[PDB]
RNA sequence: GUUAAUUCCGAUAACGAACGAGACUCUGGCAUGCUAACUAGUUACGCGACCCCGGUCGGCGUAACUUCUUAGAGGGACAAGUGGCGUUCAGCCACCCGAGAUUGAGCAAUAACAGGUCUGUGAUGCCCUUAGAUGUCCGGGGCUGCACGCGCGCUACACUGACUGGCUCAGCGUGUGCCUACCCUACGCCGGCAGGCGCGGGUAACCCGUUGAACCCCAUUCGUGAUGGGGAUCGGGGAUUGCAAUUAUUCCCCAUGAACGAGGAAUUCCCAGUAAGUGCGGGUCAUAAGCUUGCGUUGAUUAAGUCCCUGCCCUUUGUACACA
């Protein structure tokens, strides 16, 4: 059950958009760049943007995304 | 050798029990034959030789824990209380044996009446249970 | 009636009203190279075998 | 206090304090744009704010 | 319907029935000397601590629910 | 020597028992009073569990003495058996080779993991409407 | 020391009432009323008679001390507080009420109620509940 | 009734807020209890943010 | 220290499970080798893990039923250690090889089920989880209004199914079963 | 002269801001301090019926007050505990400081 | 297609938005790392008691420390890593690492019911009554009344048990009140017990209190008998609260010993610290838990599924239904 919804997806869209370059590959380094880069107000936000954008750049090293 | 803590409790009892009956100085009341031993209880005490007993017992309590006194040993010795179609509850002990048994065990010096309320027991009480706890250690080995 | 024990290779799906009968497909171990289905009662995983009593009752599949 | 009152009931006598403050402020100066109280304790004297609308009312 | 007419000492066949037979048994309890003997459990508990106490079978083990003895080793 | 006291808590239900290991000969008491009257003693493998797994020569040098408090019996149990383990555990982190270490870890995990780890289940709070956690009344029509 | 004793008495006789003798003692008294679980116990307390003994072992002499601890219960040394007829409304005795003797000091008690006609004796005539419970919704047993 | 509950929703969404929500209940048009919804802006209602997001009266 | 014992007395080799059938869900072996029937615990939280837990807890845990004895589980441990030695001293064989052939004996080959009904086999999982419940409900109801004891019903029924005497109550139902599933074939 | 301060309140955030603040004043005035010692949080919990009437499913709401008590211990003089708790203190958190 | 989800990927005459879900708050679980503690402690050290150097002590004091206790700030887990399945999207399964790889609640949209409340109010329209009062008060009674029917429950039908001793373990909480007169109690005596009489502590991490709670564990006695199961009914006495107990307020002591032998048609709640057993606190309270709300404690059988019955949501379709 664990979907991440639209306010995760378009805000890790928006993150990786704006600051490919220095988002990396795990979890817990584009983490805190996230957390230093965004409000983010939770820290079960924070994380569970970090883990989609983690995914998805992982997607980005495979191919383009829409 | 051993102290209280080291051997059995339950054989620790009867074997004190049995030294108290031995001395013959604890100075039971006339009412020991036709007591209920607490309100929680139904019957009399089965065994009819139970102020011994209960003498050994609130003497190895005084031994582990001291500061305690009428209330704390009805504490001790309540039980559930059966009230019929009622659902049981917890019931305090008898505080007259509580008070003729610490008054035995200062009768006979085992137990002494501390400050700060309540008794404790005396070294020469203290002694004599850890002579027990050795013979009981004796018995068992 | 010979008593046949046969290995489950496959879950497939649930059978029966209530949802409790397991329907599997098994292949008997002497006879490695055949297969039959059976609608199986309980929890059933994967390459455990069943104690078949007899060897020919095939059932539908849904 | 030599009464001695405890902070358990003491937080809810205040607090019942403060609602019925509000409360007596709310039936008397609903004509007046009473918004809000704000309760705040030093030692011997006490300021107690009403906080409304027409001020000169 | 039927009701266990058990008796509660011994009259003088059952008393020598249990020094017969009860020594042979292989699984003594008091559950079972009552059955097979025709007693309360009670006065079943009495004759087998007698018993153990001549020294014709043996504990096993004493437990506040039930106790357990077997024969002796024959060799 | 110096002293080399480690001070380990076991936790179980809500039942806590902090062991506390010290250099000496091979005593194990709990309370004040050793393992072989710990009431109740249907659970005496239980604590003999690390002692009989480990065998004496590895509680040799170590006195472990236990103090419990919390819980019911068998979770003050539990608590001691977690507690003397990890009490163990930890003196062979501390004070000698890990090799130890790993090796008395994984003989305590390959028979029981709860020797380390603890339950973090607790009794769950009870919602209204029922006689329990979950449990509801008996709902009536007609 | 198990065997069955000669003169072993399956029965006796106290009150014009049965005793029962293959039960326990301290259980067997219990038979005739009057007489519970703990009178009888203490009874057979201050006689001197080992608990562990079954009714039928028992000598005459023995169950004559009984019998006569019971019917003569406070010149025994049994207390004041032990008893079923303390203080009672006509001779202010305390004594226990025994077997066949009991109900009529029960029915002497539901006749004075009857006869001075108060609330407690109108239930009792009536067949109701008289100590004070709900007749709603329990006890349809005897009365249909 | 409406012209008040619309001047009272044009008047604070000009005094600046993300939205509001007027209900009046009762008799309004006859002797029958209707009711009243007057809706504009964001509203969120659940959750610990109306707690200091909402003010409510 | 090598070989575990089961209550310090029952060595946990010695044992030949004699289903193939039956193998993987009775647990017996060494790293289901334990002291007690006792353990922590935590054997529901995922689906086939009731089948890690070893035969005696399995059937320390079924036999507490019934209302008046629900949780009594140092009591249940006390009435499984009582019914080995029983068990013990009146067949001369190992106890927990006595139960393994209760289990193996008693549990049911297949069922009937409604798909009237229809015969299926069933699981290993559950044929050994029926055969545990029927062995407790036979022991716990000739227990019941009677001075013969738990202690050894448990005993005396492990005997009687693992001889297979249809003098079992678990015997006579699994019988009875499979005789209502070859009618429903 | 080992006088000592309580706070109190029902806040949390307030009443770690007046501690702090008065052991960052202690320390200023050049004094030792043991720390604010927390001790446990007293729930006033209320559980009541949501309805006025009887009728409705049988639910019940679960009020809660948490109530948060912190101690300072501080050996001085009474004048500059005095002016120190004079300043600096939320509405919400009551002070009482007592000298023995 | 996928998910707990109008949850997302995606298609696309729709685009861009709002509420609900989620997010959030409290709780639970993990930190030997931080902050510190005479209203919590540990370890040492020194005196003290006892046992044949060592051991026990919740015996007395102080030098370190905060693991245990308290509660603050941070952290910590994200389907993150790996292997499969899937448009290789959304995501699903399994596994290592791991204190956790679904803890439990709270909050909860649009629209609606002629659902409940005028007996919660000094929230209230209208009507009615208004000195022989439907206002208020006092005295007494009734709200309990018993041929009967139904519902929520507690006690049970016993040997997995009762009784009698012994042993040894909790967590919630509450506690001297505006009027308001009634608090929680250690301890010393008296009494079998209910209880009585004195000196003390506590407005509370201090005192009750280390909350010595029950089932439980151990050792007796009982023996399958409506039985030492069960304790209804009922007679007589003794206390407590009240201004007053009779229609027994509550409790105590003895005696009385009924139905009840696991419950027909039918029907409820529930899947992990869950069901059930067990006892303890709050409310009610002068007296007071067979209730309810919380709390621990012992603690499983079974299931990881289905639309079969009862229902819910979406799509298609049919309608002579629309108070449906
Ligand atoms: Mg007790
Ligand atoms: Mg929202
Ligand atoms: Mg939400
Ligand atoms: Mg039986
Ligand atoms: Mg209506
Ligand atoms: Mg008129
Ligand atoms: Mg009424
Ligand atoms: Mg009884
Ligand atoms: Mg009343
Ligand atoms: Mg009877
Ligand atoms: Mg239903
Ligand atoms: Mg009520
Ligand atoms: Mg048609």
């Amino acid at each position: 059950g664990r979907v991440r919804t639209k306010t995760v997806k378009k805000a890790a869209r928006v993150i990786i958009e704006k600051y490919y370059t220095r988002l990396g590959n795990d979890f817990h380094t584009n983490k805190r760049v996230c957390e230093e880069i965004a409000i983010i107000p939770s820290k079960k936000l924070r994380n569970k943007i970090a883990g989609y954008v983690t995914h998805l750049m992982k997607r980005i090293q495979r191919g383009p995304v829409r | 050798g051993v102290t209280v803590k080291d051997v059995n409790q339950q054989e620790f009892v009867r074997a004190l029990a049995a030294f108290l009956k031995k001395s013959g100085k604890l100075k039971v009341p006339e009412w020991v034959d036709t007591v209920k031993l607490a309100k929680h209880k139904e019957l009399a005490p089965y065994d009819e030789n139970w102020f011994y007993t209960r003498a050994a017992s609130t003497a190895r309590h005084l031994y582990l824990r001291g500061g305690a006194g009428v209330g704390s040993m009805t504490k001790i010795y309540g039980g559930r209380q059966r009230n019929g179609v009622m659902p049981s509850h917890f019931s305090r002990g008898s505080k007259s044996v509580a008070r003729r048994v610490l008054q035995a065990l200062e009768g006979l010096k085992m137990v002494e009446k501390d400050q700060d309320g309540g008794r404790k027991l005396t070294p020469q009480g203290q002694r004599d249970l850890d002579r027990i706890a050795g013979q009981v250690a004796a018995a068992k080995k | 009636q010979p008593i046949k024990l046969a290995r489950v290779t496959k879950v497939l799906g649930r059978t029966g009203s209530q949802g409790q009968c397991t329907q599997v497909r098994v292949e008997f171990m002497d006879d490695t190279s055949r297969s039959i289905i059976r609608n199986v009662k309980g929890p059933v995983r994967e390459g455990d075998v069943l104690t078949l009593l007899e060897s020919e009752r095939e059932a539908r599949r849904l | 206090m030599a009464v001695q009152i405890s902070k358990k009931r003491k937080f809810v006598a205040d607090g019942i304090f403060k609602a019925e403050l509000n409360e007596f402020l709310t039936r008397e100066l609903a004509e007046d744009g009473y918004s809000g109280v704000e309760v705040r304790v030093t030692p011997t004297r006490t300021e107690i704010i009403i906080l409304a609308t027409r001020t000169q009312n | 319907r039927d009701k266990l007419n058990n008796l509660v000492l011994f009259d003088k066949a059952t008393y020598d029935k249990l020094c017969k037979e009860v020594p042979n048994y292989k699984l003594i309890t008091p559950a079972v000397v009552s059955e097979r003997l025709k007693i309360r459990g009670s006065l079943a508990r009495a004759a087998l601590q007698e018993l153990l106490s001549k020294g014709l079978i043996k504990l096993v083990s004493k437990h506040r629910a039930q106790v357990i003895y077997t024969r002796n080793t024959k060799g | 020597g110096p002293l080399q006291s480690v001070q380990v808590f076991g936790r179980k239900k809500t039942a806590t028992a902090v062991a506390h290991c010290k250099r000496g000969n091979g005593l194990i008491k709990v309370n004040g009073r050793p393992l072989e009257m710990i009431e109740p003693r249907t659970l005496q493998y239980k604590l003999l569990e690390p002692v009989l797994l480990l065998g004496k020569e590895r509680f040799a040098g170590v006195d472990i003495r236990v103090r419990v408090k919390g819980g019911g019996h068998v979770a003050q149990i539990y608590a001691i058996r977690q507690s003397i383990s990890k009490a163990l555990v930890a003196y062979y982190q501390k004070y000698v080779d890990e090799a130890s270490k790993k090796e008395i870890k994984d003989i305590l995990i390959q028979y029981d993991r709860t020797l380390l780890v603890a339950d973090p289940r607790r009794c769950e709070s009870k919602k209204f409407g029922g006689p329990g956690a979950r449990a509801r009344y008996q709902k009536s029509y007609r | 020391s198990l065997v069955i004793p000669e003169k072993f008495q399956h029965i006796l006789r106290v009150l014009n009432t049965n005793i029962d003798g293959r039960r326990k003692i301290a259980f067997a008294i219990t038979a005739i009323k009057g007489v519970g679980r703990r009178y009888a116990h203490v009874v057979l307390r201050k006689a001197d008679i080992d608990l562990t003994k079954r009714a039928g072992e028992l000598t005459e002499d023995e169950v004559e001390r009984v019998i006569t601890i019971m019917q003569n219960p406070r010149q025994y040394k049994i207390p004041d507080w032990f008893l079923n007829r303390q203080k009672d409304v006509k001779d202010g005795k305390y004594s226990q009420v025994l077997a066949n003797g009991l109900d009529n000091k029960l029915r002497e008690d539901l006749e004075r109620l009857k006869k001075i006609r108060a609330h407690r004796g109108l239930r009792h005539f009536w067949g109701l509940r008289v100590r004070g419970q709900h007749t709603k919704t329990t006890g349809r047993r005897g009365r249909t | 009734v409406r012209r008040a509950c619309y001047g009272v929703l044009r008047f604070i969404m000009e005094s600046g807020a993300k939205g509001c929500e007027v209900v009046v209940s009762g008799k309004l048009r006859g002797q029958r209890a209707k009711s009243m919804k007057f809706v504009d802006g964001l509203m969120i209602h659940s959750g610990d943010p109306v707690n200091y997001y909402v003010d409510t009266a | 220290t090598p070989d575990i014992k089961l209550f310090g007395k029952w060595s946990t080799d010695d044992v030949q499970i004699n289903d193939i059938s039956l193998q993987d869900y009775i647990a017996v072996k060494e790293k289901y080798a334990k002291y007690l029937p006792h353990s922590a615990g935590r054997y529901a939280a995922k689906r086939f893990r009731k089948a890690q837990c070893p035969i005696v807890e399995r059937l320390t845990n079924s036999m507490m039923m019934h209302g008046r004895n629900n949780g009594k589980k140092l009591m249940t441990v006390r009435i499984v250690k009582h019914a080995f030695e029983i068990i013990h001293l009146l067949t001369g064989e190992n106890p927990l090889q006595v139960l393994v052939n209760a289990i193996i004996n008693s549990g049911p080959r297949e069922d009937s089920t409604r798909i009237r009904r229809q015969a299926v086999d069933v699981s290993p999982l559950r044929r050994v989880n029926q055969a545990i419940w029927l062995l407790c409900t036979g022991a716990r109801e000739a227990a019941f209004r009677n001075i013969k004891t738990i202690a050894e019903c448990l005993a005396d029924e492990l005997i009687n199914a693992a001889k297979g005497s249809s003098n079992s109550y678990a015997i006579k139902k699994k019988d009875e079963l499979e005789r209502v599933a070859k009618s429903n074939r | 002269h080992r006088i000592r301060i309580t706070l109190t309140s029902r806040n949390v955030k307030s009443l770690e801001k007046v501690c702090a603040d008065l052991i960052r004043g202690a320390k200023e005035k050049n004094l030792k301090v043991k720390g604010p010692v927390r001790m446990p949080t007293k729930t006033l919990r209320i559980t009541t019926r949501k309805t006025p009437c009887g009728e409705g499913s049988k639910t019940w709401d679960r009020f809660q007050m948490r109530i948060h008590k912190r101690l300072i211990d501080l050996h001085s003089p009474s004048e500059i505990v005095k002016q120190i708790t004079s300043i600096s203190i939320e509405p919400g958190v009551e002070v009482e400081v007592t000298i023995a």
